[PDB]
């Protein structure tokens, strides 16, 4: 009634969007085949007169071999028969394949499928989009879909989770190719992008919490647990409620600085959650340590611009307010003059949920945290000289003149960036 | 059941009258009333070992650990 | 001290080796090996003679002609000694332990004459050597392995009791011709002509004249032992399926013939075309004729023998059990007649004292742990190593339900409530965890993690308040259910694989790998006494019947144990099986004692008054 | 329930005294069985003693 | 009682160039082709079918 339409182009969307959809089916009644037992479960799942529940989401590889296992697995009965198009060839770390002459043949069938879901909903609110950076068919297809899908639509808002290419690790080749070439798109056709990376989870995963062996089923149920976060405030009730309007109006000051991280406040294991006292000015502290950021860099060399906040749980406004006093006290935490107030609280009614099986605790108070910071163009500088390091040899790019892609939009990419980072360090200097 | 002739002589005449060639009375009205261990379940889903998603078991006996790997900066790092 | 009680009701089979089942030529007894040991069947059913030895699995089982004398090889570790023993048929006695080979033994067989037996060794280190029966010593051995080819697998001697055969394993298929005064083998070899193939069974006519080998392929070689040469060739336009794994002969000249996807064939030499077929259960790795002729019998590797007719070609299953490591049994309370035993991929529902089987239920590939019944004949619940707690209708065998993620890795101990609302897991992880259920879902909540290491059993109490966790950690820990936190620990130098409470509730009893068992005080772990095991052995299942005085004992040697309750008193019967034996339980009438030995064998005693 | 509301505290406390005293009484029951008990160390050291 | 409708299976195959947008001042149809030159021997016969259908999404449709 307050509804959401939440799409994973390539392989990593689809795969987090495995880890997304049963969370949504634990925090209600419903049980996999899509029959609860026993109007909160009505952004997610539209309701079919047989008992039938069905999900509000769209699944896209141009390549079939992640998309069946989906397809016999767990939760086969749960989606549409529609909701899964598939394809036979994939991209192959090319941008060109997947944004051009191959992949134009999918494209309008997702459309249509956007275009039935949103034909039935009665209240629209926007678009999750779960496309990943280091893809081939995953930052190419999408680069095709939202340039038709913000001129059929317009107004309504983009949120995107997408993966960050780390730093030091990565597993590609051609990521700085790719990488650079859908932010020409990302800039003009899209309001808001929440990236995250894969090493940093690692880092959260093993010290916060006894897991050796960390593994991609443990990255992608905490950025579920992130997505259900933010996603809260249009299925519950409580206290201060905040819509897909109220938050992406407060967090995007400039319309070329819309980049903001996220962080999630308790992660802890299930034996020492007995000894930590885990209250509301702790858990407010946690969000703020240059150790728990889910995308690697250092936010103290930089300055939070702007900031917002997502609690849940059994929390009451005063400890929330002695907490964000405290932390406009401290000097770790450094501001720009044309945010004065810096924060936005919501709050709700609800416990975090416990997927079983899931190395995390019953903690009560929960808190999600978005922060425009102007500290990522740190990144957007260690992945920016990785770039003509390689076009300085013109290494690569037959592979991509080859599949329809001239070469002088690699040039156009590399201007576009240098105006991004031009604009970062004129908006963050001081008056 | 038969109410009259006519049911009688279709209710069942068990005579084709396409097939049946060059028949008697007696031979088209004929009726039927005078004519006359150890078990197992299969699951459906063949499974495989290789594809199981619990966890990722150490290559040391962990429980007394065989290669020290400590939880990095103090501490267990193991269950 | 250590009386003898009684012995009844042998279950199990091993089929998983070819050609274990010979039946001796006086055509009543069946011989037929199990884990670790030979077993004698009669038509009656009166186990006889469990021979013992060989200290470890046996595998290959020779019989010589006249029906006097059995040999029977075994498998030990890495550069170690394997010992084929001789018996006898008449006084079941070891006469002689011959032990000369590396690693293991593959094959054996006798002369017929009985003058001479023929041994094949070794998987890296092959070789073959000859033994004699009026000195118990070997005559004279050579590699039976053509360098430059592969491997061998089996030999079988002539009838002219000088020449025998070795088999190709990957493509060897070499005669030997045996003289005495050189005291020598020498080998010549059947060259072929571009057949290639990957033989694996064998055997021989009457008359000397041809030899039959059945291939990986699916063809059927004959062979001609005096030209040195190929003879002929097998079948084209519907080969068998799998690989020829069980032939035989007969006085005539129609071979028997059986493929390992289960499937029998009647064949003959010109043309090898299925004149009768019978689709039987399982892989066939054994055929073996009674000497009369008109019927003879069928090993299969899952361990079903069929006495199959030869006129007509109807089969009747006589024997099954299951064909890995077997744990946990439990009984129903309040009927003695039925049993559940669990294993790898199997559940099996059986009965005791006619000892048929009344259902099973196959999990495809994965492993399962523990059984349970609920209080009521309701369900079945059962713990399995995918990470997956299932419950199975008792009847029909229908899958109630499953539960997805419960632990990290499998789940190991399960426990049912009184009340028939809860169920108690506990898994190698450590995180124990409590499930409600329902009639429309099942829910968990709440998961206590004291543990840092396995867990082996739980047990609660009568009237549901308080439980118990034998781990291998070297904690058990009493809980309690009304609240969920922890009361008391037991903390002791022993991995505890059995955890019992006294009847009437007095205190609760240990014991594990350092086979001590102790008595302990239901208030603080405060330790009582220790009474130890048999000798550098180990124990893992005990028993207390309704009233309490009472008490079974059963481990990793071959001893059950009777015990009297207050003081150590032993009753020794536990002369059967050396196969480690895991659990055991007592029927709810207290008449039969029942134990399960992990090669699979499920024997039952008799009850003694303690 | 506002009629019965007067007595709160008491059965609060006849709980606790009753969970107490039935432990405590498990306890000596259990010592009575250890003490009836013939191989334990103390009653060996005993008998050694007569 | 109702009736099956063929603004319904004229819809479900796709024949209709309508579209939505739940604009936040109200439900707006958006028009893919022009309005004046339709063919309006085809669209309102069905349009006035579909006026017949009391459930969510073809009501407002069939009404705008
Ligand atoms: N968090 C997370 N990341 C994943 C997962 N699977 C893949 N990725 C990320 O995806 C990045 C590469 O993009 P891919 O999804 O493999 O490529 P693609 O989108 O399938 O495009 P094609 O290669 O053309 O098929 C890698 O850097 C991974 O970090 C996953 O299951 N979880
Ligand atoms: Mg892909």
């Amino acid at each position: 009634m307050r509804e959401c339409i939440s799409v994973h182009v390539g392989q990593a969307g689809v795969q987090i969007g495995n880890a997304c959809w049963e969370l949504y089916c634990l925090e209600h009644g419903i049980q996999p085949d899509g029959q609860m037992p026993s109007d909160s479960f009505n952004t997610f799942f539209s309701e079919t007169g047989a008992g039938k529940h069905v999900p509000r989401a769209v699944f896209v590889d141009l390549e079939p071999t992640v998309i069946d296992e989906v397809r016999t697995g767990t939760y086969r009965q749960l989606f549409h028969p529609e909701q899964l198009i598939t394809g036979k060839e994939d991209a192959a770390n090319n941008y060109a394949r997947g944004h051009y002459t191959i992949g134009k043949e999918l494209i309008d069938l997702v459309l249509d499928r956007i275009r039935k879901l949103a034909d039935q909903c009665t209240g629209l609110q926007g678009f999750l989009i779960f496309h990943s950076f280091g893809g081939g068919t995953g930052s190419g297809f999408t680069s095709l879909l939202m340039e038709r899908l913000s001129v059929d639509y317009g107004k309504k808002s983009k949120l995107e989770f997408s993966i960050y290419p780390a730093p030091q690790v990565s597993t590609a080749v051609v990521e700085p190719y790719n990488s650079i070439l859908t932010t020409h798109t990302t800039l003009e056709h899209s309001d808001c992008a929440f990236m995250v990376d894969n090493e940093a989870i690692y880092d959260i995963c093993r010290r916060n919490l006894d897991i050796e062996r960390p593994t991609y089923t443990n990255l992608n149920r905490l950025i579920g647990q992130i997505v259900s976060s933010i996603t809260a405030s249009l299925r519950f009730d409580g206290a201060l409620n905040v819509d897909l309007t109220e938050f992406q109006t407060n967090l995007v000051p400039y319309p070329r600085i819309h980049f903001p991280l996220a962080t999630y406040a308790p992660v802890i294991s299930a034996e020492k959650a007995y000894h930590e006292q885990l209250s509301v000015a702790e858990i407010t502290n946690a969000c703020f340590e240059p150790a728990n950021q889910m995308v690697k860099c250092d936010p103290r060399h930089g300055k939070y611009m702007a900031c917002c906040l997502l609690y849940r749980g059994d929390v009451v406004p005063k400890d929330v307010n002695a907490a964000i006093a405290t932390i406009k006290t401290k000097r770790t935490i450094q501001f720009v003059d044309w945010c004065p107030t810096g924060f936005k609280v919501g709050i709700n009614y609800q416990p975090p949920t416990v997927v079983p099986g899931g190395d995390l605790a019953k903690v009560q108070r929960a808190v999600c945290m978005l922060s425009n910071t102007t500290a990522i163009a740190e990144a957007w500088a260690r992945l920016d000289h990785k770039f003509d390091l390689m076009y300085a040899k013109r290494a690569f790019v037959h592979w991509y003149v080859g599949e329809g892609m001239e070469e002088g939009e690699f040039s156009e990419a590399r201007e576009d960036m240098a105006a991004l980072e031009k604009d970062y360090e004129e908006v963050g200097m001081d008056s | 059941e038969i109410p009259k002739d006519d049911l009688d002589f279709r209710l069942a005449a068990l005579y084709n009258h396409h097939t049946g060639t060059f028949k008697n009375k007696s031979e088209i009205l004929t009726h039927q009333e005078t004519i006359q261990n150890i078990r197992h379940w299969i699951n459906p889903k063949k499974e495989s070992i290789h594809s199981i998603q619990g966890s990722i078991v150490s290559p040391h006996t962990a429980a007394t650990n065989g290669g020290y790997s400590r939880k990095n900066d103090g501490g267990f790092f193991s269950t | 001290e250590a009386v003898e009680l009684e012995l009844e009701a042998v279950i199990g089979f091993n089929g998983h080796v070819p050609t274990g089942l010979k039946c001796h030529p006086d055509q009543e007894h069946l011989v037929y090996p199990l884990g670790c040991t030979i077993l004698i069947q009669a038509i009656n059913t009166q186990e006889q003679n469990f021979l013992h030895g060989h200290g470890n699995n046996v595998s290959c089982v020779a019989i010589s002609k006249s029906g006097l004398y059995i040999a029977s090889g075994q498998v030990t570790f890495m550069g170690f000694k394997a010992d084929i023993i001789l018996w006898d048929y008449k006084k079941r006695e070891l006469m002689a332990r011959l032990s000369l080979h590396k690693g293991k033994i593959e094959a054996l067989a006798f002369s017929p004459n009985d003058m001479y037996l023929v041994s094949l060794g070794g998987p890296d280190d092959g070789s073959v050597v000859v033994w004699s029966i009026a000195k118990r010593e070997a005559i004279c051995g050579s590699p039976a392995a053509g360098l430059n080819v592969g491997n061998a697998t089996t030999v079988i001697f002539s009838k002219c009791r000088d020449e025998m055969f070795v088999t190709a394993g990957n493509g060897t298929i070499r005669v030997w011709e045996l003289d005495l005064p050189n005291r020598k083998i020498w080998p010549t070899e059947c060259q072929t002509g571009q057949m290639k193939r990957i033989v694996m069974s064998i055997s021989m006519a009457n008359d000397d004249s041809f030899f039959y080998l059945g291939t990986t392929t699916g063809d059927i070689l004959k062979m001609n032992p005096r030209t040195k040469l190929l003879a002929d060739t097998g079948p084209a336009k519907d080969k068998f399926s799998l690989g020829v794994s069980a032939i035989c002969c007969l006085k005539m000249g129609g071979l028997l013939v059986g493929s390992g996807d289960g499937l029998l064939v009647f064949c003959k030499s010109p043309s090898y075309k299925p004149i009768k077929k019978i689709q039987l259960q399982g892989g066939i790795t054994s055929i073996t004729l009674r000497g009369e002729g008109h019927q003879f019998f069928v090993g299969t590797e899952e361990s079903h023998i069929y006495r199959v007719n030869f006129t007509n070609f109807k089969e009747t299953l006589i024997t099954t059990c299951h064909f890995e490591s077997v744990e946990d049994i439990v009984f129903p309370f309040g009927t003695a007649e039925l049993f559940a035993t669990c294993a790898k991929k199997d559940i099996r529902v059986w009965h005791t004292l006619t000892n048929r089987e009344l259902l099973r239920i196959t999990v495809p590939n994965m492993t399962c742990h523990g059984i349970d019944f609920m209080r009521d004949g309701k369900s079945i619940i059962s713990a399995w190593d995918d990470g997956r707690i299932r419950a199975f209708a008792p009847e029909t065998g229908r899958l109630m339900y499953v539960i997805n993620n419960a632990h990290r890795i499998g789940v190991t101990a399960i426990a049912t409530t009184s009340d028939c609302k809860r169920v108690i897991s506990g898994g190698g992880e450590g995180e124990v965890r409590v499930w409600h259920i329902g009639h429309q879902t099942q829910k968990l909540e709440e998961a206590l993690k004291e543990h840092k290491s396995s867990v082996s059993c739980i047990r609660v109490k009568k009237s549901n308040e308080e439980c118990v966790t034998a781990s291998t950690d070297g904690t058990c820990i009493i809980w309690d259910l009304v609240r969920l936190r922890r009361n008391q620990m037991i903390l002791a130098n022993t991995l505890f694989q059995c955890v019992c409470y006294h009847p009437e509730e007095f205190q609760i009893i240990t014991s594990g790998t350092d086979r001590k068992i102790a008595y302990w005080e239901v208030f603080d772990g405060s330790v009582i006494r220790e009474l130890d095991g048999s000798l550098s052995g180990a124990v893992n299942g005990m028993d207390i019947t309704v009233e309490g005085v009472h008490f079974v004992t059963g481990g990793n040697d071959h001893l059950v144990k009777v015990w009297d309750y207050n003081e150590g008193e032993v009753t020794h019967v536990g002369v059967g099986h050396s196969g480690n034996i895991t659990r055991i339980r007592i029927s709810p009438g207290n008449q039969y004692i029942v134990s399960v030995s992990a090669d699979g064998a499920i024997l039952r005693w008799k009850y003694p008054f303690p | 329930r506002i009629r019965d509301s007067l007595d709160s505290l008491t059965r609060e406390a006849a709980c606790l005294r009753a969970e107490r005293k039935a432990k405590k009484e498990m306890h000596l029951r259990s010592q009575e069985v250890v003490k009836h008990w013939t191989n334990t160390y103390a009653g060996m050291k005993e008998q050694k003693l007569e | 009682p109702t009736k099956p409708t063929a603004f319904r299976k004229f819809y479900e195959r796709g024949d209709f160039p309508i579209a939505l947008e739940h604009d936040s001042k109200g439900n707006k149809i958006a028009w893919k082709v022009e309005i004046e030159k339709l063919d309006y021997h085809h669209y309102l016969p069905l349009f006035f079918d579909g006026l017949c259908e009391m459930t969510f999404p073809y009501e407002f449709f069939a009404r705008q």
